[PDB]
């Protein structure tokens, strides 16, 4: 019939866009960790407003190549535009040469796409019933969009291998923030595949994540240090789910191997997650509780 | 040639003709050979007019558009030997010829009226 | 003799794609180059739905003998029987204050949502593309009820009530399954235009 | 024997289909090769709903015998009844402000809008094609009222009158019930073009 | 001319047509001409206006970027020598040719949609 | 307006391997500006520019498409005619971008 699902973020989870916006209309603080998104169009009103349009556009053509000097918070002190103007054109802040960003709609509101949620709800399915013709099924169960979450939950963060020695990736991310509690709509068609079914299939799959992959990184300080967080017997009853990309390429060890070999042909011939500076404390990206109505 | 024109009565096969050909996908045919013969009827001396040939081309045209949108028309076409005697009218470029080749259509559509459902 | 108008209006609440013209474009209004929503489609989602609300037998879906209450409310006479359509459902187009809050807050009419393909055991990324028509944008539709007894009209009514609930749970066009065609109805008004019924 | 004209402007609310000349083209011209509503059209409907407004029996549901004024209306001098019809409904032309204007807009007069018709047990949704006139485009008719007797008219404009706004909340046309064929009428205008007849409180909306 | 027929026979390769062609493939081309086609039947003298030269070039754009998208419609155009017509069309400006240019479309059009799987 | 994207064909690469991707929101914003504030306009040069500093392709583009003076020359005239024929220029430069192609 009709459910209403809630969402739970537990670590952070982030949507691939396809729209990576680069050191382009981006203002960082080196001393408050914090960056400021910045509204185009009152930005240039601003610059129109002040007559410096020529000269932003000068400097946007041809960076100094001077690192220090390459950065739009630097051309605004240049412009010596006041703090208190530089915060009047903010279009938003979160907590860095390149960020992508998550989707957002024509209302600039970001929301965690049904599709996502369904292709992750199928994985499980898949998992668990080894496709029972869930080719077939993957028709009757229909999954809305989410409806908008606001900036306050929204924050950027480092991609961190964590391994023997916790590694850092180049690049960082939007993702949503944390225990965001996330309201969406289900309708059932099959019946046969009962919410409870559902649920179920849900715990066997982080079941066996847990004995493939989680069992494996121990003996890290940032990986023991998240599996501690919360506890893992009790997150096992709950229906986790990882949501989005920047999970796990997982999400017999000889089979895995190979296939593993394939997918990423160093490479021709590793988990993610953030780790936090706020608090030092690391989360891996996606993982979700997911509880129904 | 007139044995393509009493085949008609040779394609009366169970209960349909043609494989169900209906007057209903054919009327266009029928209008374009009267539109073309009125103006044969204009034209006073034998030697067609170019215009007038290339009206006949664009007659083909549509031929072969009917034969593609509908299976038993094109049973019909082929079967009657409706293109090479198309072709054979425009290589003549007579008006006697053209007359002669309508009066043949006009059996075939009127012997096919005959026959249906 | 009477004729109902119904004026109402619909509300979009998840991405929309209806995507007739089909990179794979949506319907579009020729005079306004705008979206509309083709009522052919709500004719065809409510009809769909109510059949699915009411029986729907093997047999008769094989024979698309529908519903009687369904068959007289919409009008079908495929089994012979002479049955003309009791409700007309006609198309809708952008509202107003609609367009006028978009042009003043600078939103987009349409946006291109990116669909990734990820294959198992290969994991190979094929974006494929696909548009959507802004969410929280309302058409004004209308529905024109004629009345062929006077009655039928409340039992015809309280069924067009019912199937309005059914619509806004359900997802209308294409691609409902993940997560396009969540549409809300408000502003519905009722007013006999033609006649002297009481409404 | 004096003739009244009645002018007026049909603006196509939604898509409007006659689909008379047939994959399966809409009614459309020849000297201009643009598309019309042939008036055969408008008087059938405007006749179908005017006599659905009156009472109409099984029996009278037979043989196309309908009610009196309707026929005086339109006529039908079948049960060896003298009745020539006293309005005749002529045909609607694309007026020239339309194409004027969508040419300076580039805009086309005709759509084709593509439809899936689902087979229930068999979850195939089958495209069929149908072509349907733009939106906001507008045509001009003319309409000739005879006066067959002098103290009727007001009472066949009453009829008229209902018969009008009838059409403007029904579809003319094609398959109206997915939506298509919705019209208004304006810029009306009646003038007596032959005769000696007053028609200024005469009026139709 | 006709060179129409010449080129779909040609095409017929192994079942495919100008490696898959589809009519349903040539649908907007088809109709965007269509469009222009009344506005040129509607035209009186043989100068066509700026307007319509705009819209001719409008067509040619059409051409490149359905031709661009899909690879058998490329090959369809580039061996037709559809943009060598076209460009023709633009230099003469007369009504005639254009008339004479819509026929050979519609031609190449039903020529194709005889041979379909 | 077919005539530089022809020549600017580096025997193949377009611009130095131009590519759609690039100028979808450029693409995007053109169309928005289609459905109808001449400040609407300005952000369409800041945009510009804002692509063109994204990519060293997209601004020889542009400079070759003399892109900047036109659209100045159009703030300049205001005049929705002039706009929309400028629309449709975009519109066939893009069509020849795409059409010589890889």
């Amino acid at each position: 019939k009709n459910y209403e699902v809630v969402i739970k973020t537990l670590g952070p989870i982030h949507i691939g866009s396809g729209q990576v916006m680069k050191k382009q209309d981006y203002i960082y603080d080196f001393y408050n960790s914090k960056v400021y998104m910045i509204n185009g169009n009152k930005l240039v009103k601003f610059l129109k407003r002040k007559n410096l349009l020529y000269t932003y556009q000068n400097f946007l053509r041809y960076p100094p190549k001077n690192p220090r000097e390459n950065g739009l918070k630097d051309y605004l002190d240049a412009q010596n535009v006041k703090q208190s103007e530089w915060e009047a054109f903010v279009s938003y802040s979160e907590k860095l040469n390149d960020l992508h960003l998550m989707v957002r709609d024509g209302q600039n509101k970001v929301y965690l796409p049904g599709s996502s949620i369904k292709g992750a709800i199928k994985t499980t399915l898949v998992s668990k019933y080894n496709n029972e013709k869930n080719k077939d099924i993957y028709s009757k169960i229909k999954v809305s969009d989410s409806k908008p979450i606001d900036e306050s939950n929204l924050a950027i963060y480092q991609k961190i291998d964590i391994n023997k020695s916790e590694k850092s990736m180049p690049l960082y991310r939007e993702c949503i923030d944390v225990n965001t509690e996330i309201k969406f709509k289900l309708t059932i068609e099959d019946e046969i595949y009962s919410i409870n079914e559902i649920e179920q299939s849900i715990q066997d799959f982080y079941k066996n994540y847990y004995d493939k992959w989680l069992v494996g990184f121990k003996e890290t300080k940032g990986g023991r240090r998240f599996a501690l967080e919360g506890g893992i017997p009790d997150v096992l009853n709950q229906n986790i789910l990882f949501l989005g990309a920047g999970t796990g390429f997982v999400s017999n060890r000889k089979q895995a191997k190979q296939d593993s070999f394939e997918i990423l042909t160093k490479m021709k011939e590793a988990l993610k997650g953030t780790t936090n500076q706020s608090r030092h404390t690391s989360y891996q990206q996606g993982m979700c509780k997911v509880s129904f109505q | 040639m007139t044995f393509a024109h009493e085949v008609v009565k040779s394609n009366v096969k169970n209960q349909v003709l043609f494989n169900g050909l209906t007057t209903s996908k054919l009327r266009n045919l029928m209008e374009q050979v009267n539109r073309l013969y009125t103006i044969a009827f204009n034209s006073n001396e034998d030697q067609l007019n170019e215009e007038f040939i290339d009206e006949l081309e664009y007659l083909k045209i549509k031929f072969y558009y009917e034969a593609g949108r509908e299976k038993s028309v094109d049973e019909f076409l082929k079967k009657t030997l409706m293109f090479p005697i198309i072709d054979r009218v425009i290589k003549k470029e007579s008006k006697k010829f053209f007359l002669d080749y309508c009066k043949y259509f006009e059996a075939l559509v009127a012997y096919a009226k005959y026959y249906q459902k | 003799y009477s004729k109902i108008k119904i004026s109402g209006t619909i509300e979009v609440v998840t991405g929309l794609h209806i995507g007739g013209g089909g990179d794979s474009p949506v319907v579009r209004d020729l005079q306004t180059k705008l979206p509309i929503i083709p009522g052919s489609s709500i004719k065809g989602k409510m009809r769909n739905l109510l059949a699915k609300h009411f029986g729907l037998k093997m047999k008769q879906e094989s024979h698309n003998q529908d519903d009687e209450r369904v068959l007289r409310l919409f009008g079908s006479s495929e089994k012979g029987n002479i049955q003309r359509a009791r409700l007309q459902i006609s198309d809708a187009f952008f509202s107003e204050k609609t367009k006028e809050h978009f042009a003043q807050n600078d939103i987009a009419y349409t946006e291109t949502k990116f669909e990734n393909t990820i294959n198992r055991l290969t994991a190979v990324a094929n974006p494929r593309q696909i548009e959507r028509v802004t969410r929280g944008s309302e058409f004004d539709f209308v529905f024109i009820y004629n009345v062929d007894e006077e009655s039928q009209v409340e039992d015809d009514f309280e069924n067009i009530e019912k199937a309005i609930h059914l619509l806004e749970n359900d997802y209308l066009g294409g691609g409902g399954t993940r997560g396009n065609g969540r549409i809300q109805f408000k502003d519905t008004n009722i007013e006999t235009v033609v006649g002297e019924y009481d409404s």
